[PDB]
């Protein structure tokens, strides 16, 4: 029992809007609210558009420079609200930063601000340029690195723009992402995108009780295309209006629809009558790479564009892969997706080339791609909609059990129906294979989005670099998470400090293995472990120290990297001779030694579930890539999707720039140059072929 | 509360700008190719 010493002291305000929006603002309890006052100067910036309610509501807290949480839907014009505070910021000569989750959306979000402001820079794991622009887009996992390292480039920062907070935790970057904001100063303001969330008080609430400032919130559900929902019951020959434009649930049809009842043909058939009634563009949601390839497939009988448009496609087409050797534009996927394109028809997963799911996303932005069969991860791109979304299965699998889809997942991805403009409606169409209650079916097309839970948690990187920084350890960062004020405010009256427990058990692990000593000051090896984010940096460390990478060349090196950056649970293992197997041994044992400690410290932790997550399945994959093979020969090696082995070799090379930053701490130039050595050998080719936004 | 940046700088390797890079031309490249596309057109 760790009780808090000081609780949260937040009060929160309501502000009266004309209709369309709702305004709150957490604030201070000891201060007095004041209302925000009329812009004093010209518009940072100004707009060929009517702004809506609740944008002008955001913009006016940027204009008496207060911290705001904009929660509305994709569609409803957040981006706005991030593109004032940006011109806002440069009219004052300031810096500003606007972070995404995931590599990927940077890039379109760097395109899309530098065609508006061109003074912006884009910083991801995968490229720099224009470091010293007023704007910089990052992930934000670099916006953690410049934090714990005080990077200068943060002195001159006045705004923060955070987006789509509501997928930080889907997206991995959970802690990451709380890390970066605990870590900021007080004198920085926010911008806060997400979508509909019930808990955006809660959220603002945290920002306030960490930053001592005011935090609004404009919540909206405005929709500027009405939707109508529909069920295609298996079987059936017509769709069943379920949920009209003004969002009222009609239980006569829904049950006229499971009468139906009491799918590749079904796919077919709903395609071609969404395309006889103009109901396209769609977007076919599939949550399955390979329920799109098969579906996509099935749509060959028929040809959605015309002659023009064919000749557009071939000519993006070729003008994309340009870039590439004429040794990968001949890779199989690359043949494989022109004819398709061609006849309108799309595929977007991550088992695609990320150039030819740029080209597909580029595609289908203009219009090209009339039937796009897609993973749920489309629906994150940014200025992508369509006439109509397609569910072809109610059901997903979370790595747990069949559930039906949530109703913040349904509503992430049916609010990409709908093209502002050019739609007077947008059209949902939910296939249905099995029975299901009108209840449940009124929650999933009907219920509320999810609230936004604390995906926090510690990592000994994080407890490490907080021991390293004088006047703050690893306690401040506990008490300020939003995990611990979710629960302040879930149990009111409790101050029960969570997670102390597990911190002892983890500063044991670093005392025992001489990371930090006895009275928590660190040691060199643990500064070494500072260096490791994106892979186990107490293994990795472990492993530098015992020597295990000495004897290694730079593949066998690089080869035995992959298997901390590798993560799909469902490959054939391959068969490695003993230069791979070898070394893949040797980490094993580590690995052992390394859960023995941690059991001993009373953490909970199963041996061989954790040998278990350092998967060797492209140890012989990465291996020859680096003794200089081509993809085509290194995707004949594995049923591994070649997107995926892409994906790997980025973490990898992301991976191995830490090890050499680790070796580095240390002046252990050998290593040094050998991690390098292994970044130069895979460091090429449609591997990492540049994005076509830049 | 937070300690200032220069504190977190000291005793940790600074933070580099890697994979340094300029623009490509490509996304302007492919704009041009879609001058009458489905969209540019409405
Ligand atoms: N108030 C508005 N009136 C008309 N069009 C708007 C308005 N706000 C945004 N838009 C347009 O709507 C499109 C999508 O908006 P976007 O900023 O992508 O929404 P979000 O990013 O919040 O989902 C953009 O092309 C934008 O120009
Ligand atoms: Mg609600
Ligand atoms: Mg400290």
């Amino acid at each position: 029992l760790s009780l808090a010493d000081l609780m949260p002291r937040v009060k929160v305000q309501s502000v009266e809007t004309v209709e369309g929006c709702t305004h709150e603002v957490a604030l201070p309890a000891e201060e007095d609210y004041l209302p925000l006052k009329p812009r004093v100067g010209k518009a940072a910036k100004e707009y060929p558009f009517i702004l809506d309610a609740f944008q002008r509501e955001a913009i006016q807290c940027v204009d008496n420079n207060q911290s705001v949480l904009v929660s509305a839907h994709t569609s409803a014009g957040k981006t706005v609200c991030a593109e004032y505070a940006i011109a806002l910021a440069l009219r004052e000569k300031q810096r500003v930063i606007f972070t995404s989750p995931i590599k990927a959306l940077s890039n379109q979000k760097y395109r899309e601000m530098y065609e508006e402001f061109q003074d912006v820079g884009l910083m991801t794991g995968d490229v720099t340029i224009n470091p010293t622009a007023s704007c910089l887009v990052m992930t934000t996992e670099i916006l953690r690195s410049m934090l714990y390292r005080g990077s200068e480039v943060m002195r001159e920062v006045a705004w923060v723009i955070f987006d789509e907070i509501h997928y930080m935790r889907d997206s991995e970057r959970g802690v990451v992402w709380e890390e970066t904001i605990i870590l900021l100063p007080d004198n920085v303001h926010y911008v806060f995108l997400s979508a509909t969330i019930p808990n955006a008080r809660q959220f603002a609430e945290w920002i306030c009780h960490l930053h001592k400032q005011p935090c609004h919130v404009i919540y909206t559900d405005y929709r500027p295309t009405p939707l109508q929902h529909y069920i295609f019951p298996a079987g059936g020959d017509g769709l069943h209006l379920v949920v009209d434009e003004n969002g009222d649930f009609r239980e006569d049809n829904f049950n006229t629809a499971m009468q139906v009842l009491r799918g590749p043909s079904n796919v077919f058939k709903i395609v071609k009558m969404i395309m006889e009634r103009n109901f396209q563009p769609v977007i076919i949601f599939s949550f399955s790479k390979k329920d799109c390839e098969a579906y996509a497939l099935q749509m060959t009988k028929l040809d959605f564009n015309t002659d023009e448009e064919k000749k557009m496609v071939e000519e993006v087409f070729s003008n994309a892969i340009d870039c590439l050797s004429d040794e990968d534009k001949k890779l199989p996927q690359v043949e494989h997706v022109l004819p398709l394109l061609k006849r309108g028809i799309g595929i977007h997963h991550g088992g695609l080339l990320p150039i030819l799911k740029e080209t597909i996303e580029i595609l289908f932005s203009e219009g090209l791609i009339k039937a796009l069969f897609a993973t749920e991860t489309f629906a994150m791109g940014i200025n992508m909609p369509a006439r109509t979304v397609l569910f072809t299965n109610a059901r997903k699998f979370d790595g747990k059990d069949f559930r039906w889809i949530s109703s913040g997942e349904y509503i992430q991805m049916s609010g990409r129906a709908g093209r502002r403009g050019m739609d007077d409606r947008g059209i949902v169409i939910l296939m249905v294979d099995e029975k299901m209650s009108p209840t449940i079916g009124k929650q999933l097309l009907k219920g509320s989005a999810d609230p936004l839970n604390s995906a926090f948690h510690l990592t000994y990187n994080m407890v490490l670099n907080l021991l390293r920084v004088e006047e703050i350890n690893p306690e401040y960062m506990l008490e300020k998470s939003f995990y611990q004020f979710q629960h302040y405010r879930a149990i009111p009256g409790s101050r029960t400090v969570l997670q102390m427990d597990e911190l002892k058990c983890r500063k044991r692990v670093l005392r025992r293995l001489g990371f930090a000593t006895s009275s928590d000051v660190i040691e060199m090896k643990g500064r070494v472990a500072c260096e490791i984010s994106s892979a186990d940096e107490l293994l990795l460390t472990e492993m530098m120290f015992n020597g295990l990478f000495n004897d290694l060349s730079a593949e066998q090196a690089t080869a035995l990297l992959s298997c901390f950056v590798f993560q799909e649970n469902s490959s054939e293992m391959p068969k490695l001779t003993e230069q791979l197997a070898g070394p893949l041994r040797q980490m094993q044992e580590c690995a052992k030694r390394i859960a023995k400690v941690s059991a001993e410290a009373k953490l909970e932790i199963d041996e061989e579930t954790y040998l278990s997550s350092f998967k060797p399945h492209l140890m012989d994959v990465v291996y020859t890539w680096a003794t200089g093979a081509t993809f085509a020969h290194i995707c004949k090696m594995t049923d591994v999707f070649e997107g995926s082995i892409i994906r790997c070799m980025r973490r990898l090379e992301e991976l191995l720039r830490q090890m050499c930053q680790a070796a580095k701490a240390i002046g252990n130039t050998e290593l040094e140059n050998k991690f390098a050595e292994g970044i130069t050998k895979i460091k090429r080719d449609i591997v990492f072929a540049a994005s076509l936004y830049l | 509360p937070i300690p200032d940046m220069s504190k977190f700088a000291t005793g940790i390797t600074p933070f580099e700008f890697e994979n340094m890079a300029e623009s490509t031309g490509m996304y302007l490249r492919i704009r041009s190719l879609l001058k009458n596309s489905p969209r540019n057109q409405q």
